């Protein structure tokens, strides 16, 4: 759908001593990682061959790394704040932006900071404004030099009206390869012990991207609700860009019904992959 | 605030005894970022182990996956350790065959 319309930056300085910063990012459409910041060098890796010869042309990667807002001067930035608030070494700080393209026409773009995480400070695009999270001096004295640096709420406007729609527009045209696979779940159910004499009916379903999916219990056919008994686990990765889940359902044991884990996912189409529980 | 890992160890397909196959050690909600994570067989280390690039979710926590190639046998154990500021010893997690 529009989840391959989704730009998000992630970025993470931790400030070990006056000498020392050491960095991670990441910049992601949907889930799939197009750079990756290297801790080395702070050069902007590309993560696949589609991604490189394309911008480049916006120069998004110059954005990132030697403008207003980029990572050379953010660090400085933060251990200017860091000193201007008294505080000691080490301090971790958290970047998380994203721009998201409805095809209605109107954009979702955020801005967020945090430090030692917990928010710290957030971006208000319309209001041209940085808005406090948290009610101390970091957050007070951040918040204030930054909506009073009018040429940096001017460069944000730019960037999420201009420079990160028209990357994503390119990006979605030459990376159907990753944003457009479809490789659909498979599923095991098996039975094992679980306390006050119920048996645990155990649901993996493996292998599948995209990430979304619905599964649920059927009990003679019919959908188990949510209760204490049900339980659908969270999402796991795998290293392939596949992804993992198990559900599980408490039963007693000889109870009389027949139960089955139905798996609906956009891969499947129509049909859903429904597995029996046998004994 | 600190939070202390969650972790959860899983192959890639449901395991078959001599089929290659991947496991995984993800973990995930913890804070700060420092952390070591081995995958262990039969109480050792695992030389060529691989891993993601250290990102975070919405709450600010970090997550990261650890991940192996290898080929189940009955008599061998897999399991992960990991080391991270809010834990007093290394925590083992040993490798569930169901999952
Ligand atoms: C790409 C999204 C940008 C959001 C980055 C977070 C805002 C930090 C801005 C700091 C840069 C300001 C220029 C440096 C000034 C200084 O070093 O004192
Ligand atoms: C800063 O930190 C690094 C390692 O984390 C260390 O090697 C360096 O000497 C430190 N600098 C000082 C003395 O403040
Ligand atoms: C970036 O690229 C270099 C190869 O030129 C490699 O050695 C390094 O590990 C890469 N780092 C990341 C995190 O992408
Ligand atoms: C356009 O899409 C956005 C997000 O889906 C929504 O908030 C807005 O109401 C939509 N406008 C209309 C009326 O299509």
């Amino acid at each position: 759908p529009e989840e391959s319309q989704f730009f998000q930056l992630f970025y993470t300085l931790l400030l070990g001593n006056v000498s020392s910063t050491e960095l991670t990012g990441m910049a992601l459409l949907a889930d799939v990682p197009i750079m990756v910041l290297d801790p080395h060098t702070w050069n902007l890796n590309i993560c696949r061959p589609w991604v490189q010869e394309i911008t480049a042309e916006t120069e998004v990667k110059k954005i990132l790394s030697f403008s207003m807002v980029g990572i050379r001067n953010t660090i400085r930035f933060m251990h200017e704040m860091t000193a201007k608030a008294g505080l000691d070494y080490p301090r971790v700080f958290q970047i998380h932006t994203g721009c998201k393209l409805y095809t209605n026409g109107t954009r979702w773009s955020f801005v967020n900071i945090g430090e030692g995480g917990r928010d710290l400070v957030t971006y208000e695009l319309s209001r041209e404004r940085w808005v406090p999270q948290r009610s101390t001096l970091l957050a007070k004295v951040m918040s204030n030099t930054l909506t009073d640096l009018r040429a940096v709420s001017g460069f944000l406007e730019h960037i999420f009206s201009s420079s990160f729609p028209n990357y994503i527009l390119m990006l979605h045209e030459e990376g159907r390869t990753d944003l457009e696979r479809r490789v659909p779940p498979m599923a095991v159910v098996f039975a094992r012990t679980a306390g006050q004499v119920q048996l645990l009916l155990v649901c993996r379903v493996t292998s599948f991207y995209p990430r979304p999916i619905a599964v649920t219990w059927l009990r003679d056919g019919r959908e188990v609700p949510p209760s204490p008994a049900l339980s659908t686990g969270t999402v796991l990765p795998n290293a392939d860009l596949t992804y993992q889940l198990r559900s599980t359902l408490l039963v007693s044991p000889q109870d009389g019904h027949g139960y089955a884990c139905r798996v609906q996912h956009c891969s499947l189409g129509d049909r859903s992959l429904l597995v029996p529980w046998h004994h | 605030i600190q939070r202390t890992p969650k972790i959860q160890v899983y192959s890639r397909h449901p395991a078959e005894n001599g089929k290659s196959n991947f496991l995984n050690c993800y973990v995930s909600g913890f804070h700060p970022s420092d952390i070591e994570v081995d995958l262990l067989k039969n109480g050792e280390r695992i030389e060529k182990v691989e891993h993601s690039d250290l990102s975070f979710s919405k709450d600010w926590s970090f997550y990261l996956l650890y991940y192996t190639e290898f080929t189940p046998t009955e008599k061998d154990e897999y399991a992960c350790r990991v080391n991270h500021v809010t834990l007093s010893q290394p925590k083992i997690v040993k490798w569930d065959r169901d999952m």
